[PDB]
């Protein structure tokens, strides 16, 4: 990818699971007698992991606009190979268990997610908006959970009964099918703007689409493929 | 994660489930209690209920109908009982009521009519100052096993704003006693339409030494103040089930919390001491 780079083509790098790259360190590392590190580890996996991933840098010749993937052991994310891999980043994305376990398959954890361009002045006042809104209502129902499993939603204020229905409506909304996941949900591909998104999100921290069942919010696009669905259920 | 933190949050749910428990317990002898409450009232509105039965069967005549006895025509405005738990943990009763209280005023408006509430409980009066629709009449703090005279406050200002033409109609809304699993809202009139406990059964004609206007008048108020009295403290009874089982929910959940954690701990243990013994092992090496 370097040489195209060095021309000035505008690379896509897709390498995947770098954290596989750290085990094949770690194994021969293992093999080559150095002495282990936390779990098992190579001793140089900072500066193998540096090394690798400097040269996956935007350089004014050309830019790499390259995209990983990491394998966290177990679901353990301070295993030592993703907290290095963490700092290396300009958009992380973090996919959890607990919400491909629900079906919610995009599985994206908004709350570890974060990207450095989610600036007020680069993505768009309103984008920024709308994002720090719906974590704010996300991380609000991540502390009433415990409340929520025990007391139940009854006991809780109003106030926050809303912010909490608001966000159990948010993280089924951003689930979405996608084209190369027919297979497995029978509805089509959406490729859904961001214009569209932002403007979707902040019409459901709005209220419009309170009404609606949150069931409606299941794999579907843009919000108005929300209004269409509940309009063709009545 | 740490396996002490874990051992905390165990402690605070089985506190919390042992807590639950006392409530489900306490809750269930105050729903016992309840119940006899009303199995004690239950013969007086028994009686009183065939009582109206006959009057209305004797009164037909829609001039000395008056009183509650008037069908009014052109109704402008009409008048709602909501009765509500005192405290909240009461599961979705609450929710039931407010709800069914919502619609309600939203179907009277469509046709135009004024409405005005009446809260019994802190809980009602909340939700409507909350929505921004004062109530005119509330009577909260009320007692586990109320005395009539506690409902004689809003009964007397309901019934006075009948008869002045203040309100045309009075309607009741309360967490009626199906089962004690199951406390769904039951809406119920205040304008004695024809007493259907036993319909006209009994066919005896009396003799009315005050008068049937003064009979009336003073029965009247009377039967709709033991209704509301008798759907007070059903709603009383409905409320204690309704907080008893979902303590028994509360307390299941939380003893399944507690299990979940008690996984999540062992399994941080023992990473904590494989982390242990090979750290020390390597140290060995």
């Amino acid at each position: 990818a370097e040489y195209f780079r060095d021309e000035g083509r505008d690379i896509l790098l897709f390498i995947d699971n770098i954290f596989r790259f750290v085990q094949a360190g770690s194994e021969v590392s293992s093999l080559l007698g150095r002495m282990p590190s936390q779990v098992g580890y190579q001793p140089t996996l900072g500066t193998e992991m540096g090394e690798l991933q400097e040269r996956i840098t935007s350089t004014k010749r050309g830019s790499i606009t390259s995209m990983q993937a990491v394998y966290v052991p177990a679901d353990d994310y301070t295993d030592p190979a993703p907290a290095t891999v963490f700092s290396h980043l300009d958009a992380t994305i973090s996919l959890e268990r607990s919400i491909a376990e629900r079906a919610i398959f995009p599985a994206v954890d908004p709350l570890a997610s974060t990207s450095r361009i989610l600036d007020p002045n680069i993505v768009g006042e309103e984008h920024y908006r709308v994002a720090q809104e719906v974590k704010r209502v996300l991380q609000r129902y991540k502390d009433l959970k415990d409340i929520i499993a025990i007391l139940g939603m009854e006991e809780l204020s109003d106030e926050d009964k809303l912010t909490v229905q608001r966000a159990r409506k948010i993280e089924l909304f951003f689930s979405q099918p996608f084209t190369v996941a027919q297979q497995f949900t029978g509805r089509p591909g959406k490729y859904v703007p961001v214009k569209k998104t932002v403007e979707s999100f902040a019409r459901l921290l709005n209220g419009e689409g309170d009404h609606i069942p949150e069931s409606f919010f299941y794999m579907q696009g843009d919000f108005d493929d929300v209004l269409a669905a509940y309009e063709a259920s009545q | 994660p740490s396996s002490r933190e874990i051992k905390r949050r165990i402690r605070s749910v089985k506190n919390v489930a042992q807590i639950t428990r006392a409530m489900e317990m306490v809750s269930a002898s105050k729903m016992r209690r309840a119940q006899r409450n009303v199995l004690a009232t239950r013969p007086y509105a028994d009686r009183m209920r065939e009582v109206m039965a006959n009057l209305t069967a004797r009164v037909v005549g829609a001039a000395r109908r008056g009183t509650l006895l008037e069908k009014r025509e052109t109704v402008k405005s009409v008048a709602l009982l909501v009765v509500t738990p005192d405290r909240g943990l009461c599961g979705s009763l609450v929710a039931n009521v407010l709800r069914r209280a919502g619609r309600f005023i939203t179907e009277q408006r469509a046709m135009g009519r004024t409405v005005d509430v009446y809260t019994f409980g802190r809980k009602g009066r909340d939700f409507f100052l909350r929505t921004g629709f004062a109530p005119a009449g509330e009577a909260t703090r009320l007692g586990d096993a109320p005395k009539l005279e506690a409902i004689l406050g809003v009964a007397i200002s309901a019934i006075n704003g009948f008869q002045s033409g203040k309100y045309d109609e009075l309607y009741i809304i309360y967490s009626e006693f199906i089962n004690t699993l199951v406390q769904r809202p039951a809406i119920k009139q205040l304008l004695p339409v024809e007493s259907p406990d036993i319909s006209t059964t009994t066919n005896v004609d009396y003799t009315y030494e005050p008068g049937e206007e003064e009979v009336l008048n003073s029965i009247l108020p009377r039967y709709v103040e033991t209704q509301i009295y008798q759907a007070v403290l059903e709603s009383i009874a409905s409320e204690h089930s309704a907080r008893m089982v979902a303590m028994r929910n509360a307390t299941n959940n939380a003893k399944d919390l507690v299990r979940d954690l008690t996984l999540s701990f062992n399994k941080a243990r023992q990473a904590a001491i494989t982390k242990e013994v090979s750290e020390i092992a390597s140290g060995a090496a």
